[PDB]
């Protein structure tokens, strides 16, 4: 079985930069190494076959070089739609193997997060527990931490979704704090705390209480 | 253009067989120079090649998966199916069917179908719509939230609609494992502020195997007459 090493495993680059991915094989595979593009939640898309032959419909900004054991995929000027994870695949001997993958994130400018607290839906008031929501959107970069607190003490029963890329290049997420219905109805004040590099003093809070 | 879509159940119990069939449309399965193959990808993991089949019936399998893998061809239905026996949780992944082209390999992929391998019983999703935060009404666009929680397995689909017509400008978070072993996610639909304040009615659609008819709807509107 042939091992495929890909580097770098992750990289962030700006628009117009040259991107370089390394694919190394444990043995010689001549010029049988295909390149694929997989966007999040989508199937992979063939970009380059052989080592330098461009698949129909692929823009010319994609280019591949290499022969034998050392190969390289190159994008000349990165475009916003080129955000995806790229794989190399050897095509010489079975079993066919893919590279470890190289996630290409887009480099851009920091943005202040907007934080919004959402009370539970009326439908949920039938249950013994209710969900408190905290939407954090419009922030960059994706490095963020979100905590809940009440009366100065941390709340434990909360879950936070991973950052999700929005259509404008920023990120958003939701945090769900699950509390007992009795605690909510009595008017206890809960706070969603967000720490991010683009915030003033790297910290902000939003409160949420029953109206 | 040739298209590949895959079918089969998305939840199998451990120590059972996994069955998937890939239907080829817009092209012929029984043409040399093509290798109809199966590739799986566990969530957050990489791509693993399973094996291919030739239209004559000849098969090449990945050695790690041999004695458990059976790929076949039905030329009379333009189909090639995959069987995977004695299954564990290590087989929970997104399974793709693809064809290996004349040049290189894998010029046409399927949409992907996720199969979860577990002994747990399916949970029906609870769907809740949340209006935009009051603080957000100062912006030019507002966010409508559709919370889907308490469902199992994680394979789920969420769409937005208004007046019978699809609303496109939405994003959905990946499923997140909750503390009780079920999953939840939220879909954020972004609309112009004016549409929200005028009382436009938006609908969140959720499709999941544990729902009656695999489908449910929840509405969300600013109802000013209240």
């Amino acid at each position: 079985d042939i091992q495929m090493t890909q580097s770098p495993s992750s990289l962030s680059a700006s628009v117009g930069d040259r991107v370089t991915i390394t694919c190394r094989a444990s043995q010689s595979i001549s010029s049988y190494l295909n390149w694929y593009q997989q966007k999040p939640g989508k199937a992979p898309k063939l970009l380059i076959y052989a080592a330098s032959s461009l698949q129909s419909g692929v823009p010319s900004r994609f280019s591949g070089s290499g022969s034998g054991t050392d190969f390289t995929l190159t994008i000349s000027s990165l475009q916003p739609e080129d955000f995806a994870t790229y794989y190399c695949q050897q095509s010489y001997s079975t079993p066919l193997t893919f590279g470890g993958g190289t996630k290409v994130e887009i480099k851009r400018q920091p943005r202040e997060p907007q934080v919004y607290t959402l009370p539970p839906s009326r439908d949920e008031l039938t249950k013994n527990q209710v969900s408190l929501w905290c939407l954090v959107k419009g922030f960059y970069p994706s490095d963020i931490a979100v905590e809940w607190e009440s009366n100065g003490q941390p709340e434990n029963n909360y879950k936070t979704t991973p950052p999700v890329l929005d259509s404008d290049g920023s990120f958003f997420l939701y945090s769900k704090l699950t509390v007992d219905k009795s605690r909510w109805q009595q008017g206890n004040v809960f706070s969603c705390s967000v720490m991010h590099e683009a915030l003033h003093n790297h910290y902000t809070q939003k409160s949420l209480s029953l109206s | 253009q040739v298209q590949l879509q895959e079918s089969g159940p998305g939840l199998v119990k451990p120590s059972e067989t996994l069955s998937l069939t890939c239907t080829v449309s817009g092209g012929s399965v029984s043409s040399g120079s093509y290798y109809w193959s199966w590739i799986r990808q566990p969530p957050g993991k990489g791509l693993e090649w399973i094996g291919y089949i030739y239209y004559s019936g000849s098969t090449n399998y990945n050695p790690s998966l041999k004695s458990r893998v059976t790929i076949s061809v039905d030329t009379s239905k333009n189909q090639f199916s995959l069987k995977l026996s004695s299954v564990t949780a290590a087989d929970t992944a997104v399974y793709y069917c693809a064809r290996e082209g004349k040049n290189g390999a894998f010029d046409i992929w399927g949409q992907g179908t996720m199969v979860t391998v577990s002994s747990a019983q399916p949970r029906e999703p609870q769907v809740y719509t949340l209006p935009p935060s009051r603080d957000e009404l100062t912006k030019n666009q507002v966010s409508l939230s559709c919370a889907v929680k308490g469902f199992y397995p994680s394979d789920i689909a969420v769409e937005w609609e208004s007046n019978g017509q699809p609303e496109n400008n939405y994003k959905t978070t990946p499923p997140v494992l909750d503390s009780d072993g079920s999953f939840f996610l939220v879909s954020k639909l972004t609309v112009d502020k004016s549409r929200w304040q005028q009382g436009n009615v938006f609908s969140c659609s959720v499709m999941h195997e544990a729902l009656h008819n695999h489908y449910t709807q929840k509405s969300l509107s600013l109802s000013p007459g209240k």
